[PDB]
């Protein structure tokens, strides 16, 4: 058993990890108190829910997981809500002023006087564990705590942690829930100097989940609330290998080599289903063809493009619930003959195929509803590079005029690090090109 | 606890601030005593921001009143919410301004500023995390317009990384009380500039017109004009006194708005404005078409002569979110000639549940548009017109002011002026 | 279409499906980086506090 | 109010399309750059398919299928063809086709040196054509190779039609090229007014070395050939003339003998892509208008020669398209305040 570690940064970052946790406990049987009735062995044990749950004497189950945010509203919200008693005060970090949407606010000005304390709190952690796997960070492009300080964390992260890998959970910004209008330069300023740091990295572009929402759910105008249990039925569908007896993605390093032949290409493009709204009077239940040629419809995709124009590097299927691999080989056939799905030359054309028995859990109350089956896919395509360049778009529009540049350059920033980090994106959008188009 | 200082000062600023806070105060339950009432807790949850707590749960405004004649500051003492106000918070001298710059900036101003800066001092010494300063004033004045762009000079030089934010009305022949405020308005625009992050310019020929053409008052007082300016500051402030994530910080709300750091001069606007059918039900798409209409606008600079670099819009009331949202993408998508295509997505809005008082719903309008330009066009000649004769100098002169001060101030105002206009195109 | 790799325990199962075959900066240099920046956020604030005395 | 911008100055079709739109008082155009659009008259090449659909409350709509170029492509329509099974290697009314990449650069040389070898052998017409996306015909295959290591793109060779049917008087050839708009639902409208571009010269089949009798386009008939416009204005034939023709000299009617094997070839290769290109769950949707160019040899059978992802209109049909254009594709999707000109190709979607 190794032990996996959650950093959440930011709002996008805290309250998505909020209902990650959520989930978590519902799923393992951990009651907000942080009882858990099921452990037999109180006090510790190395079982595979271990790895993301420490255990004090008392039997409580305590995440391993550190929430950090420029402003203490968010966490604020943590610290008296339901799940107050799961976290001790030392993983709660919180300061007075945010970063204002702005990059180099909380990745120079805020950052470096934070930076350090953060550090200490993850290093906490870390001497529970004997042996850490490394770590999952959750935050948003668009914020500048999301954005500047993580791009920090991650760089120190390598440095006090070098051979522990580090997955990125990544809020890609959205216009119809966003009001900042410089989020295209924060997600790219923070890509430019995390991308070396990010051994994998699942983008959510709020627009997906957010149609999703409207579409599926049947909500008119969807809140944070819904697109993070959402979210967080994704997360669980991807940590849950690390979480439960299994054979596949067992640990971080196995994420790397199962997804991402190339480092830099290390963006993996997420799709589930079935997403069925709970409001429904009473729903037919889809098979396990159906849910897998769902994988295959670019709305039900994290982030909306057409992977029938891109290339596959990797594929991994993750069924919960009632699936028997026939079931799932016949339905691989039967799409095979029917969907545009090519693959590069120098990776074989396959599937990596897991199965937990158990079915997606839902929060009482939620919106999602009951489902006997479900599955997450995880593809690496090229396709997912048209969402590079509709934020590459964006930032040349504003940039060419500088618009909103001395924001940044008044916290310490150079302007040399904007197109620093521009051509590391047009450097990233070529070898997607190179090796998706022929 | 996201402190903001606010200060008033001069007879516009005064009497303006004196109803702004009377019409907050109501919207967060804070009677003239100070002691709360209300029924909802999102009254209280960011009440902070503009109020101390103090003993016996009394909440007194964190506001500074200034004034180099006691006259305004005595009726707003013996106005109704005059007892709300801290009695150490008011700071006045005797001599006047005579609506002379040179005299709140420099002779009569300059004995006075210090001891307004230790109220200052004292109140952000409380406050857990300040924010910033927001300031009302004119520009056409002495005390507003010269001491308080030196108040705002002072505390930049205090405070360099806080957020500076004025409600800056804004002079005009139409509604004027000598022939200066021209040259106050230019002198002020001068410091406004450089010293500001952001600045509401509220122009009081189109509060008049409003009275005049829209809610159909015969005759206009300065009392009509402030009850505008009074709904009006309500309207942009909402962000910051209830829970909300759109622009909920000074700074934050900077960052969004001004692209360039000079080009900071906004239109606010508001809806609805109804003359007394004054219970009819306003629906969405009224809100929105009204709304982004120049007659609802109080710049007075027609929008559709420029071009918006961004848009900050707060809905108010309860209200179909889902229709917000349409008839917002509406208006963009039907217009979008008038939006600059190199900011993506510049119209940003906030909904807040409560409404103001005696409303459904309403929408405050904020705009960072290049029409702006027009209103420093104007202020420019009638300038000129009297600067080219030298008519009416001796006023500032007699004060220690060199002529050369008027001519850089002119020429700072006319480069801001081709800003909008190379923006513009 | 061919299964390899079947792992089977009591919480579920996993297998692989082939189709087809195939055809940093140091602490050093970080603490620079923030005090370089640091520096550039001073001189500002001092041209700024020279500008007022002026 | 609907908007939209241009993005392709050079087509003469949308330039019209473009006219009636704003005709109408409805649509507004916007700068080439503007992304608050409905419907996007997208560039040629390189369109940026991955920025559409993305903007809030605007449901957008283009010109141009993404992947249309598998059949637009000399090499890609033969691959296409080769490897899709619905279309098969034993497809019938495709010529018999080959992709040799030039030396200095998978290839067919050998495949089609065994075909040709084959045809040599047994007395057969062994007449080739090499071409691509600067025109070669040649009867022997060190001719038609060697030709294609002098240039450095990709060419193809196929079957040259030796006998083509040939118009009278004038013993000419020519080809048809027909019109196809597929709409965002997928549906295939077939215009009903196509065009033969006839040859001004009569053919000869002892001299491919004067390509002028030989290839039937427009340009070329207008510039090498010394008899333009003598049979018909332009050397360009409509339906009408052309069906009558077909009952004066072959007692038969150019429905049942042409358009019925066009209407099949039509379907045949966009059904086959349409898994592929279909926007029907997509965050924006596409239509196209597509240029079928066919041959007709003397018997009666109709061969596809190539298609066109931005074709050209006939002078006197730049009306009655363009409009068309606009009823079924735009309109159909952003709706305004007959006797359809077009033929729905009834498939299973
Ligand atoms: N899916 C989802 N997105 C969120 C959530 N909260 C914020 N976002 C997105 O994150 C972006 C804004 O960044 P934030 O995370 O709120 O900012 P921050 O990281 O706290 O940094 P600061 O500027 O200091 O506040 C916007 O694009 C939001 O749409 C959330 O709870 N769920
Ligand atoms: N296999 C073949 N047999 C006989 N003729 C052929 C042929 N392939 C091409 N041609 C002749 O070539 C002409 C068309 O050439 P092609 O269409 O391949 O070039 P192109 O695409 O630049 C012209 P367009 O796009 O307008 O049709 C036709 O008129 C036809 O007569
Ligand atoms: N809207 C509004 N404008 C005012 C009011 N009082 C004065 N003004 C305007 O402000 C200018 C006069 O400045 P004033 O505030 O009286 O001078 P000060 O006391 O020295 O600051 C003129 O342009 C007036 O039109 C008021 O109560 N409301
Ligand atoms: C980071 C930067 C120094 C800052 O804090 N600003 C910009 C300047 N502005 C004043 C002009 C009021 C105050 C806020
Ligand atoms: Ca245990
Ligand atoms: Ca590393
Ligand atoms: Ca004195
Ligand atoms: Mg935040
Ligand atoms: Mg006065
Ligand atoms: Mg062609």
């Amino acid at each position: 058993m190794r032990e996996c570690i959650s950093i959440h940064v930011g709002q996008a970052g805290v309250q998505i990890g909020n209902a990650c946790w959520e989930l978590y406990c519902l799923e393992h049987g951990i009651q907000p108190d942080g009882q858990m009735p099921s452990d037999k062995t109180i006090g510790g044990g190395d079982d595979s829910f271990n790895t993301f749950f420490s255990e004090t004497g008392a039997g409580k189950h305590v995440p391993r997981a550190v929430f950090v945010d420029l402003e203490p509203t968010v966490i604020d919200e943590v610290r008296t809500g339901t799940y107050r008693q799961l976290f001790h005060p030392e993983q709660l970090i919180t300061g007075k002023e945010d970063a204002a949407n702005n990059y180099a606010r909380g990745h120079y000005t805020i950052g470096k006087e934070i930076i350090d304390l953060v550090l200490d709190r993850i290093r906490k952690l870390a001497d529970q564990c004997t042996g850490l796997q490394g770590f999952l960070v959750f935050h948003s492009f668009g914020g500048g705590t999301g954005s500047g300080f993580t791009s920090l964390l991650m760089e120190r992260l390598s440095v006090d942690y070098g051979k522990k890998s580090k997955l990125e959970f990544s809020i890609y910004p959205a216009p119809q829930v966003s009001t900042a209008v410089v989020e295209p330069y924060n997600s790219i300023l923070t890509t430019h100097t995390t991308l070396e740091h990010s051994d994998c990295a699942f983008m959510v572009d709020n627009e997906a989940i957010y149609d999703i929402c409207r579409r599926n759910l049947d909500i008119e105008r969807p809140t944070y609330t819904n697109l993070n249990r959402l979210i967080s039925q994704i997360v669980s569908s991807i940590t849950a290998s690390l979480r439960f007896d299994g054979a596949l993605n067992v640990d971080l390093t196995e994420f790397q080599t199962n997804l991402v032949p190339y480092p830099r290409i290390h963006f993996p493009l997420a799709t589930y289903a079935p997403v069925i709204s709970a409001e429904k009077a009473y729903h037919e239940q889809l098979s396990v063809a159906e849910i897998t040629n769902a994988c295959f419809e670019p709305a039900n995709q994290m982030v909306k493009c057409d992977p029938r124009h891109g290339k596959y590097m990797a594929c991994c299927l993750l069924y919960r619930g009632d699936v028997v691999p026939k079931d799932v080989n016949a339905a691989i056939a039967t799409i095979k003959t029917k969907r545009s799905i090519q693959f590069v030359d120098w990776c074989p054309t396959g599937f990596k195929v897991g199965i937990n028995y158990q079915p997606p859990t839902v929060v009482p109350g939620g919106d999602l509803a009951k489902v006997q089956r479900a599955v997450c896919m995880l593809s690496n395509t090229t396709a997912i590079a048209e969402a590079w360049a509709r934020l590459d778009h964006k930032f040349d529009l504003m940039y060419a005029k500088r618009a909103f540049v001395h924001w940044y350059v008044g916290e310490g920033m150079e302007e040399g690090e904007f197109s620093e980090a521009r051509e590391d994106m047009a450097a990233l959008e070529k070898d997607y090109e190179e090796v998706g188009v022929d | 606890m996201r402190e903001i200082v606010h200060i008033q000062a001069g007879q516009c600023g005064n009497q303006i601030g004196a109803k702004f806070w009377e019409v907050i105060s109501d919207e967060h339950g804070i009677d003239p005593t100070g002691s709360y009432h209300g029924d909802s807790d999102l009254q209280l949850e960011r009440i902070n921001v503009y109020y101390n707590e103090a003993t016996g749960n009394k909440y007194v405004p964190r506001a500074i009143l200034v004034d180099l004649e006691p006259g305004t500051m005595d009726s707003v003492r013996s106005g109704p919410f005059g007892q709300i106000f801290r009695p150490d918070n008011f700071v006045f001298g005797q001599s006047g301004a005579g609506n002379n710059w040179a005299k709140g900036h420099y002779t009569e101003g300059a004995e006075l500023v210090d001891s307004v800066l230790d109220v200052v001092r004292k109140e952000s010494e409380s406050c857990d995390c300040l924010q910033g300063f927001q300031l009302t004033h004119s520009l056409g004045g002495g005390t507003g317009s010269g001491m308080g762009t030196l108040l705002i000079s002072k505390i930049r030089e205090e405070y360099p990384d806080r957020i500076m934010n004025t409600f800056s009305v804004m002079p005009s022949p139409k509604v004027s009380d000598t022939v200066v405020e021209p040259y106050n308005a230019t002198l002020s625009v001068h410091q406004l500039v450089e010293n500001t992050d952001e600045t509401y310019c509220i122009d009081n020929e189109a509060l008049y017109d409003i009275c005049f053409r829209t809610l159909k008052l015969t005759t206009p007082t300065y009392g009509d004009l402030n009850h505008l300016v009074s709904a009006t500051m309500s309207g942009v402030t909402t962000c910051l006194r209830f829970p909300g994530q759109l622009n909920a910080d000074l700074r934050k709300l900077a960052v969004n708005m001004v692209p360039f750091p000079r080009l900071h001069f906004f239109m606010p606007g508001f809806a609805p404005l109804t003359s007394r059918q004054q219970y009819r039900a306003l629906t969405v798409p009224e809100l929105t078409q009204q709304m982004f209409d120049s007659k609802n606008m109080m710049a007075a600079c027609d929008p559709r002569h420029g071009r918006y670099l961004t848009v900050a819009a707060i809905f108010r009331g309860r209200m179909s979110m889902k229709e917000v949202d349409e008839q917002m993408l509406n208006v963009q998508n039907k217009n979008s000639s008038y939006f600059v295509e190199w900011i993506p997505n510049n119209v940003k809005t906030a909904v807040c549940d409560i409404p103001p008082r005696g409303l459904k719903m309403s929408a405050t309008f904020i705009g960072n548009s290049t029409a702006i330009q027009e209103l420093f066009k104007r202020i420019s000649e009638q300038f000129t017109a009297m600067f080219r004769r030298k008519a009416f100098l001796h006023w500032y002169t007699g004060e220690g002011m060199d002529e050369m001060e008027f001519t850089e101030a002119e020429s700072n105002m006319n480069d801001l002026v081709s800003e909008y206009q190379q923006y513009q195109d | 279409m061919e299964v390899i790799e079947l792992n089977k325990c009591t919480s579920g199962q996993s297998f692989e499906v082939i189709l087809k075959p195939p055809s940093d900066p140091s602490l050093e240099e970080i603490q620079k980086k923030l005090e370089a920046a640091e520096e550039r956020r001073k001189y500002q604030e001092a041209e700024l506090l020279k500008h007022l005395a002026e | 109010m609907y908007t939209f911008v241009v993005r392709d100055e050079n087509s003469s079709v949308y330039a019209e399309v473009s006219r009636l739109l704003l005709a109408t008082g409805q649509w507004k155009r916007l700068r080439k750059d503007n992304p608050r659009f409905n419907l996007m008259l997208g560039e040629r090449n390189r369109l940026p398919f991955g920025r559409l659909g993305h903007e809030p409350g605007l449901v957008q709509l283009v010109n141009y299928y993404r992947g249309a170029d598998k059949l637009c492509r000399k090499a890609s329509l033969v691959k296409l063809i080769k490897t899709s099974p619905e279309l098969s290697e034993s497809c019938t009314w495709f010529p018999e086709s080959y992709v040799i990449y030039p030396t200095n650069l998978t290839d067919e040389r050998e495949v089609f040196l065994a075909a040709y070898n084959r045809r040599r052998e047994g007395r057969e017409g062994n007449v080739w054509i090499a071409k691509s996306s600067g025109i070669l015909i040649s009867s022997e295959a060190s001719e038609l190779l060697d030709f294609i290591d002098e240039q450095g793109q990709v060419h193809v060779i196929q079957k040259y039609l030796e006998k083509p049917l040939l118009l009278e008087p004038g013993h000419r050839k020519f080809d048809i090229r027909s019109w196809v708009l597929v709409d965002h639902l997928y549906n295939i409208y077939l215009y009903r007014e196509g065009v033969l571009r006839t040859s001004s010269e009569p053919y000869n089949s002892a001299n491919f070395q004067d390509k002028t009798c030989h290839l039937t386009n427009h340009c070329i008939q207008k510039e090498y050939s010394k008899n333009y416009g003598r049979y018909e204005e332009g050397n360009e034939m409509f339906f009408e003339e052309f069906n009558q023709y077909l009952m004066d000299a072959l007692n038969t009617t150019l429905e049942n003998s042409i358009l019925l094997q066009i209407k099949h070839i039509i379907r045949s290769c966009l059904m086959c892509i349409e898994p592929a290109i279909s926007t029907k769950h997509l965050h924006y949707q596409s239509f196209q208008l597509f240029g079928f160019d066919f041959m007709v040899d003397e018997e009666l059978k109709v061969w596809l020669i190539e298609v066109n992802g931005a074709p050209a209109c006939a002078q006197k049909l730049y009306a009655e398209l363009c409009q068309g254009i606009v009823d079924v594709a735009i309109s159909s999707v952003f709706p305004l305040a007959p006797t359809s000109i077009f033929i729905k190709l009834h498939h299973h979607h």
